[PDB]
């Protein structure tokens, strides 16, 4: 249903990450697979060989919390010369933002040990994951 | 304009009132102008504070985001906060 | 440019915001639109300093470097309670627990 589209027309982007994450690449394939591409260290960039009408998405490497790519979920390269692809945090809730820290710092089998309520272990457990974020995207 | 958030240690926090406003939980105790926080410890709301003002600068913004910062020390007190605030 | 400040005396905080080119005078006239206390009964600090009226918050410190809304910069607060200026004191926040075994 999110999927790219088989134009085999090249476009030329910059994947620019102006983020302090490490950015996991993400294409969504012809089946609209999730598929991982090459890590982005903060700060640096990439010129990248895509294609028009394909279907791009940006995360955090290590934790898989989502990114901004030109103020959206969603990077489509369009006809060029290059196209910028800008990668940036988002303004998280302030709860995602502290759910992202404890979860840095707490190993998951340690959850259960944290003097918290129910619903909030169940939301720790709730990791940012890429399946759950497109499925749905409706 | 502005409204005094008070910690549960009597600290107050006086803030724009529509940076206040960007919880929904503050609304609905607002609808004085002064809000009484029992469980919300000052070290911890004064980061809600600073949140609102974070938020309300870069929300709608094409400038380059930096990280809300948040010490491991707090992060616990802070999540509960928030989860209480619906921030 | 926009600066974004803390301004503190005793156990009060107002969070707000002001221009580096506007003057410590006229953070003084924010001081009394919400603590109502006019500008000659108020004396404002960076750290144990005093500032001068007619200096801007950039010259004072202030910059858009310094004072960032996720880490805003402090400014001292104290009030003339009839002739004589009562000396800076700001109640520190209180103190988080100890990190927990698994943190
Ligand atoms: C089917 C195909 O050739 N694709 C799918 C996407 O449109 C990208 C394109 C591709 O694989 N191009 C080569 C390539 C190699 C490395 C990267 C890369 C390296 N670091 C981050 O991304 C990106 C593109």
């Amino acid at each position: 249903v999110l999927r790219s589209v088989n134009s085999r027309e090249p476009s030329q982007v910059i994947f620019c990450n102006r983020s302090p994450r490490v950015v996991l690449p993400v294409w969504l394939n012809f089946d609209g697979e999730p598929q991982p591409y090459p890590t982005l260290p903060p700060g640096t960039g990439r010129r990248i060989h895509s294609y028009r009408g394909h279907l791009w998405l940006f995360r955090d490497a290590g934790t898989h919390d989502g990114l901004l790519v030109n103020q959206t979920e969603l990077f489509v390269p369009s006809l060029n010369q290059p196209i910028f692809a800008n990668i940036t945090l988002p303004v998280y809730t302030l709860k995602e933002r502290c759910l992202q820290v404890v979860r840095s710092l707490v190993k998951p089998e340690n959850y259960r040990r944290l003097d918290i309520v129910r619903s909030l272990y169940e939301d720790l457990e709730d990791h940012p994951n890429v399946q759950k974020d497109l499925e749905r995207l409706t | 304009m502005y409204v005094k958030l008070i910690s549960s240690d009597g600290h107050e926090f006086i803030v724009k009132r529509e940076h206040a406003l960007t919880s929904g939980t503050i609304k609905a105790m607002l609808s004085t102008n002064e809000v009484n926080f029992r469980e919300i410890p000052s070290h911890v709301l004064s980061k809600v504070c600073m949140y609102f003002t974070y938020k309300v600068r870069y929300t709608n913004s094409s400038t380059e985001i930096p990280e809300f910062p948040i010490a491991p020390e707090i992060a616990l007190e802070l999540l509960m906060a928030a989860n209480f605030l619906d921030c | 440019m926009d600066v974004f400040l803390m301004i503190r005396r005793h156990k009060t905080t107002i969070f707000t915001d002001a221009k580096e080119s506007s003057t410590v005078f006229e953070l003084k006239r924010i001081v009394e639109g919400i603590l109502k206390r006019p500008p000659d009964e108020q004396r404002l600090y960076k750290d144990d300093q005093l500032l001068d009226d007619g200096k801007t918050l950039g010259e004072c410190g202030f910059t858009s470097q310094t004072a960032r809304p996720q880490a805003p910069a402090t400014v001292g607060l104290a009030f003339r309670a009839d002739d004589t200026f009562e000396a800076l004191c700001i109640e520190p926040f209180s103190s988080p627990p100890e990190l927990p075994d698994v943190m």
